[PDB]
């Protein structure tokens, strides 16, 4: 079990980890989350009392170094650091432990909603989507743009989406163009699994990184990526059946986590209703379809 | 964006646009069959797709050899006209290719953009017009081209005859559509108004007679005294 430790709490800010948070007040002794589990990644996200505006955070895993929080009040944000000096480390957080100033990730046994929400998001491939080479976690905000985003303004502070586009020359082979377009298996399995991802992980853990940023920042451009990564499944005919039983799962766990309360600007009804109604796989999403239905009938 | 009264006359400008009507493409007589069943019979159709500034008609005819063995012909119909507008504009010189593609309904938009995505600079665009194209098998030698096919065959015809001598294609334009108006509100009757006097006639090659300014004129009006009559007679007013 890994430790987050924080220098200080200066500004009154609700701090996430992962699918957890807590209100923290202004200069309230608090100096950081321990116990967080080791063999995924992790997300440790702020939003401002002050300034609901940008939601922001940090994607990262425990394996790859120390990592602290640090309030920078020029720059005004909570800011993930590396702690070089194991020693100077370790006796930092014992320090904080002892005097009980830190808060327990607290995972309860029987849940596996983290896991389930991130089988498939690995931190090395996060850093191909976040170019920032000389940190070992990835920063993300509500207000990223994406690269295809840009296409229709600053390259440095991108999110590197695979690009997806149904009315392309990539998705549309000459002289199959109707087949191509209302049967996307040559886009799904040769272009995009076989082409740029290799095998159906990787495809899932784009999609689950895409989910968890819409959900967390509200990250616009992740939903739509999100939403085409599902799409692009749904509207191809021939899909091995262990991609769709584990579409399935995957997708079933993100519609239980999703609040309530943000719905509607998360989910996009046309791509739901054509998923789970009128796609190849209308049949083919069980779980998902009867969570949907049974929590967010009215979007149907 | 899409095309309406708003933006009408940049119909006329000198960007190179055209006109694409599928509603032609797959024609079919539905009919019973012994065991008292339905079944739908094929019969020739075409595309019809027209340089609204010089008259310039495209006529590609679908021959129904084309239908046999595919399954849901009216999208098929939607796909196959979006393939040989797609060929044509390939088959014209760069000079000669259209800036914008305006279809008629909507539901080609999708088929003709994938279609054309090798033309990234040419606009696919909607209208909100109701253009009556469609009528234009009331035009007997179009008609009559489209029934005797046998094999795929494209034919050039100017939908305006030699109007532009005289008129601007403006007018021309207004003369078409509401001669097109008249042929689908009620053909008989359109047709009897054009053709009562023996007098006037159809050159061997022109689609309309070749009537005078001031005959065209009179024309104009029976047309247009045909069409508010014809909605009298739907709607009793
Ligand atoms: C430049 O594009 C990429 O790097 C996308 N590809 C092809 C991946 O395999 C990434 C998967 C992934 C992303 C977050 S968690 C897993
Ligand atoms: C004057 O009456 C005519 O019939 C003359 N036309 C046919 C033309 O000059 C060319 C038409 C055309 C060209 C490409 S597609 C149609």
């Amino acid at each position: 079990m890994n430790t987050v430790p924080f220098t200080s709490a200066p500004i009154e800010v609700t701090i996430g980890i992962d699918q957890y948070s807590f209100n923290v007040k202004e200069n309230q002794p608090f100096h950081g989350i321990k116990d967080i589990p080791i063999g995924h990644v992790h997300v440790i996200h702020f939003q401002h009392a002050d300034n609901s505006s940008m939601r922001y955070g940090y994607w990262f895993d425990c394996r790859m170094g120390n990592f602290y929080i640090q309030y920078d009040p020029k720059d005004g944000l909570y800011k993930m650091m590396e702690e070089r000096d194991g020693a100077k480390f370790e006796n930092i957080v014992h320090n904080f432990k002892e005097r009980q100033m830190m808060v327990s990730y607290p995972k309860i046994d029987e849940d596996d909603t983290w896991y389930n929400l991130t089988e498939f998001v690995q931190m090395d491939k996060i850093r191909k989507i976040v170019r920032k080479d000389e940190n070992q976690f990835s920063y993300v905000d509500s207000s990223m743009t994406t690269v295809q985003e840009n296409e229709l303004s600053d390259p440095a502070h991108s999110l590197n989406y695979t690009v997806i586009n149904f009315k392309s020359r990539e998705a549309i082979r000459p002289g199959h163009e109707m087949e191509d377009f209302l049967d996307k298996s040559y886009y799904l399995n040769t272009v995009m699994l076989q082409g740029i991802f290799k095998n159906s992980s990787n495809y899932f853990g784009e999609l689950q990184f895409a989910f968890l940023n819409a959900m967390f920042f509200g990250n616009y451009g992740s939903s739509l990526q999100w939403h085409a990564m599902i799409e692009l499944i749904c509207s191809s005919a021939t899909v091995p059946k262990h991609m769709l039983d584990k579409l399935d799962e995957i997708l079933y766990y993100q519609i239980k986590t999703l609040p309530e309360q943000y719905s509607d600007i998360l989910l996009n009804e046309r791509v739901w209703n054509i998923c789970l109604y009128s796609s190849f796989q209308k049949n083919s999403l069980h779980n998902t379809e009867k969570i949907m239905e049974n929590k967010y009938p009215e979007l149907l | 964006g899409a095309m309406n009264s708003s933006n009408y006359a940049e119909l006329f400008n000198n960007d190179i646009k055209l006109f694409v009507d599928d509603t032609n493409v797959y024609r079919v007589t539905v009919h019973k069959t012994f065991e008292g069943n339905v079944a739908t019979k094929a019969i020739n159709g075409c595309i019809f797709t027209l340089n609204p500034k010089t008259g310039h008609l495209f006529l590609k005819i679908i021959h129904t050899s084309v239908w046999a063995g595919q399954k849901r012909l009216s999208q098929l119909a939607k796909w196959k006209t979006a393939e040989e507008v797609s060929a044509l504009v390939r088959s014209l010189p760069k000079e000669e290719q259209p800036k914008q593609i305006i279809v008629t309904r909507k539901a080609m938009l999708d088929p003709l953009e994938v279609h054309m995505l090798d033309f990234p600079n040419i606009a696919i665009r909607p209208t909100e017009l109701r253009l009556p194209f469609s009528a234009a098998m009331s035009i007997d030698k179009l008609s009559d081209v489209v029934m005797k096919a046998t094999e795929p065959q494209m034919v050039l015809f100017n939908i305006y005859d030699d109007w532009l001598d005289r008129i601007s294609s403006y007018t021309a334009f207004s003369r078409l559509t509401l001669l097109l108006r008249a042929l689908k509100t009620n053909e008989e009757s359109a047709k009897m108004i054009l053709l009562s006097d023996p007098t006037i006639t159809i050159k061997s090659y022109h689609l309309w007679p070749s009537f005078t300014d001031e005959q065209w004129i009179t024309i104009e009006s029976q047309m247009r005294d045909l069409i508010l009559t014809e909605y009298g007679r739907k709607y009793n007013v």
